[PDB]
This record gives C-alpha cells, sequence and structure tokens, in this order.
C-alpha cells in the first residue's frame, strides 16, 4: 500500500492540513481508479457526490509525477486514455471543485 | 480487451509490450527492427529509461525464451495535443535491433491518407483487462470489430462490436488496430468507461501519419 499526499481546493478554498489516500501499489493502476479514489475523498471529506459533480461548473485534479511532469484530469469527463501507470511515481493530487 | 478471445501463440508477431518494473502498461507496433510506434499518452509522464520493451511475447506470466528486450533510447512525437487527443502517436527508437524471425516480425503499413469507411472489419488486440473490473491479460487477446463512423470525428479511426458490451479497456493503450493486414490505428481513447456497448473506441489515425512516420524511420 502507498499513502498519496493530497490537498482539496473547493471554490478556490484550500485547507491547511496534511491528508493522503491509501492507493494499492499491488498492480499498476489507471485514471478510473484514481477518478474513484479522488471522488471517495471528495465524498466524505467535502460531502461532494458523483452527481454534484455533475453539476458543478469546474471539477479536477492534477496527479504531480515525482519526475515532474502532471496530468490534468477532468472528473466531469467520461473519456478515458485505457493506459496504465505506477502509483510509485505519484508525487502528489492536487484537487479541485468550484 | 473486453469480450475478446485468446490469439493463437505469436500470431501477431509485430505485437509489443510496453513494461515498466511493475510490468506491462501500454501495448506497441514494431514497425522497424529498431523501432516501435505506440500512444503518445503512453509515455508523456513516464521516463523513457524506466521503459522495457518486449518483443516475442505471448503470455506475460511466462518466462519465454522467444523474447527480445529493449531499452527505449528516444522517442519522436508529432503535435500531440492532451487535451483534444489529437495526434496520439510517438515513435520509440529502440537501443538495438531486434532480430526477425517467426515471432518477432515488422507490421504493414497504409499509404499516406487511406481512409477506412464505415462497416470495414477490422481486429483489435492487446493485454489490457479482460472486463471493466478484472485485471490485465495474461495471454494476448484479440477482438473483431467494425469501423464506424457515427459516434466519431475526422480524426480519430472509431471502432465498435454491435450490440456487444466489448472493447479494448486498460493497458490496451498503444495496441494495434489491424484492417486489411495493415496497421490503421492505434488506441487512444474509449468513452463512456471500457466496452460500454454504447460508444465506439477511438484509435489514433495511421495513415494520416505514415508520410511522418516514414520519415523518422526512413
Ligand atoms: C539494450 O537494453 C537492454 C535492456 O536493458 C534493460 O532494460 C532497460 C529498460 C534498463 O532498465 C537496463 O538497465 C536493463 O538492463 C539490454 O539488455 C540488458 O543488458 C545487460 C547487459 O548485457 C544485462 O545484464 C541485462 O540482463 C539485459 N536485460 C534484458 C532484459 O535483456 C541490452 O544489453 C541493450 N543493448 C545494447 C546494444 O545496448
Ligand atoms: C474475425 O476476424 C478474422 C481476422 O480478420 C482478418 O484478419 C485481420 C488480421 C485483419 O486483416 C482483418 O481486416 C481481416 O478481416 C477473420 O478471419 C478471416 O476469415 C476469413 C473468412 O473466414 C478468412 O478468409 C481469412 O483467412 C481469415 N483471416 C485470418 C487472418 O485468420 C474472421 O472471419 C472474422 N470473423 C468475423 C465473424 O468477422
Amino acid at each position: 500500500t502507498r499513502y498519496v499526499p493530497y490537498t482539496i481546493a473547493v471554490n478556490g478554498t484550500s485547507t491547511p492540513i496534511l491528508s493522503k489516500l491509501k492507493i494499492s501499489n499491488k498492480q499498476l493502476i489507471s485514471y478510473k481508479y484514481l477518478n474513484d479514489k479522488v471522488k471517495s475523498v471528495l465524498k466524505s471529506e467535502r460531502g461532494i457526490s458523483d452527481l454534484d459533480l455533475k453539476f458543478a461548473k469546474q471539477a479536477k485534479y492534477t496527479v504531480y509525477f515525482k519526475n515532474g511532469k502532471k496530468q490534468v484530469v477532468n472528473l466531469k469527463s467520461d473519456i478515458f486514455t485505457p493506459n496504465l501507470f505506477s502509483a510509485k511515481d505519484i508525487k502528489k493530487i492536487d484537487i479541485d471543485v468550484k | 480487451i473486453v469480450g475478446g478471445r485468446r490469439a493463437r501463440p505469436h500470431a501477431w508477431p509485430f505485437m509489443v509490450s510496453l513494461q515498466l518494473r511493475g510490468g506491462h502498461f501500454c501495448g506497441a507496433t514494431l514497425i522497424a527492427p529498431n523501432f516501435v510506434m505506440s500512444a503518445a499518452h503512453c509515455v508523456a509522464n513516464v521516463n523513457v529509461r524506466a521503459v522495457r520493451v518486449v518483443l516475442g511475447a505471448h503470455n506475460l506470466s511466462r518466462r519465454e525464451p522467444t523474447r527480445q528486450v529493449f531499452a527505449v533510447q528516444r522517442i519522436f512525437e508529432n503535435g500531440y495535443d492532451p487535451v483534444n487527443l489529437l495526434n496520439d502517436i510517438v515513435i520509440l527508437q529502440l537501443n538495438g535491433s531486434a532480430t526477425i524471425n517467426a515471432n518477432v516480425q515488422v507490421a504493414q503499413l497504409p499509404a499516406q491518407g487511406r481512409r477506412l469507411g464505415n462497416g470495414v472489419q477490422c481486429l483489435a488486440m492487446g493485454w489490457g483487462l479482460l472486463g471493466r473490473n478484472r485485471g490485465i491479460a495474461s495471454v494476448l487477446q484479440e477482438l473483431n470489430v467494425t469501423v464506424v463512423t457515427s459516434l466519431c470525428r475526422r480524426s480519430n479511426v472509431c471502432t465498435l462490436v454491435r450490440g456487444r458490451q466489448a472493447g479494448v479497456c486498460f493497458g490496451d493503450s498503444g495496441s494495434p488496430l489491424v484492417c486489411n493486414g495493415l496497421i490503421h490505428g492505434i488506441a487512444s481513447f474509449v468513452r463512456g468507461g471500457c466496452a460500454s456497448g454504447l460508444y465506439p473506441d477511438a484509435f489514433a489515425p495511421v495513415a494520416q501519419f505514415v508520410n511522418w512516420i516514414d520519415s523518422i524511420i526512413q
């Protein structure tokens, strides 16, 4: 198991705590898997459900990889690239909903 | 690949597995003894040095003596646009030349600009998930698909298995679409999740890049 740092910003507002989400390193993961993990903390920590995201103006997260690369994922999109990647390469995840 | 069948061993000897330390993550196609072709989104965020290029594989769970393994020396792209998923193609130059034999062969590509019409019968393939909630395949999978022009866009080749929840899935990115014995597609994105039975799979249109591909590999 791997604990990935994440931050949540809702309507521009971010909080000062340090939080981590549990991600499996047992196999390579997809962005569909990561979406489910991101949506899990939006629901538990902010009361923002899957259907709430359908009505949000913007809902995204950015995966920062340890090599300095980044990927922006739109949580309102049902289009996925069918690739796998290692959870161990993730530096942090910045979650942003408006 | 969801809803497909096992390929016969080494039936598609141009088929390539791209691997990290954690194993298979994307497919590719051998297009010259020292070059493979994949999707640009597969390697956009990975370290080139972490990629192992595995040729001649069939069952990823076996130690197959047929295999030849290479590193990546550098990559070539042509206008990949991550926001619009346009030009989702990359060429990876290998640190050597594969030895061509029964199990490792170079694919054949179409002519520049060739377009496939609605209804052309093709074959998709790859080691991606066997189902939406399943693990990656051990044995290379293949799937009969049909080219569709509805629910597509001109920037892609789109394919569908009519009436069935079947299609490419995670780990199939970068894998070839074979039509009439030629590589017309590189697996690029799905819509509505894998194997929706509602929306076609989108492939990067290889025939639009043939002129470019030829200039890199010469
Ligand atoms: C071309 O590269 C291969 C592969 O190198 C391995 O995979 C790379 C991604 C990287 O992780 C390397 O550090 C790995 O070694 C070379 O094959 C390796 O060669 C070394 C030395 O002979 C050997 O000890 C390893 O076991 C080999 N690994 C495999 C998987 O075969 C190959 O030698 C390189 N060829 C040339 C001409 O440089
Ligand atoms: C399912 O697909 C196979 C293979 O499709 C052909 O080969 C692919 C590599 C690609 O080039 C496709 O565009 C081709 O259509 C079909 O197998 C062929 O079947 C015909 C008729 O029986 C036979 O003459 C060929 O030799 C077969 N080719 C191979 C490579 O085996 C198969 O018929 C398809 N089945 C259905 C129901 O569509």
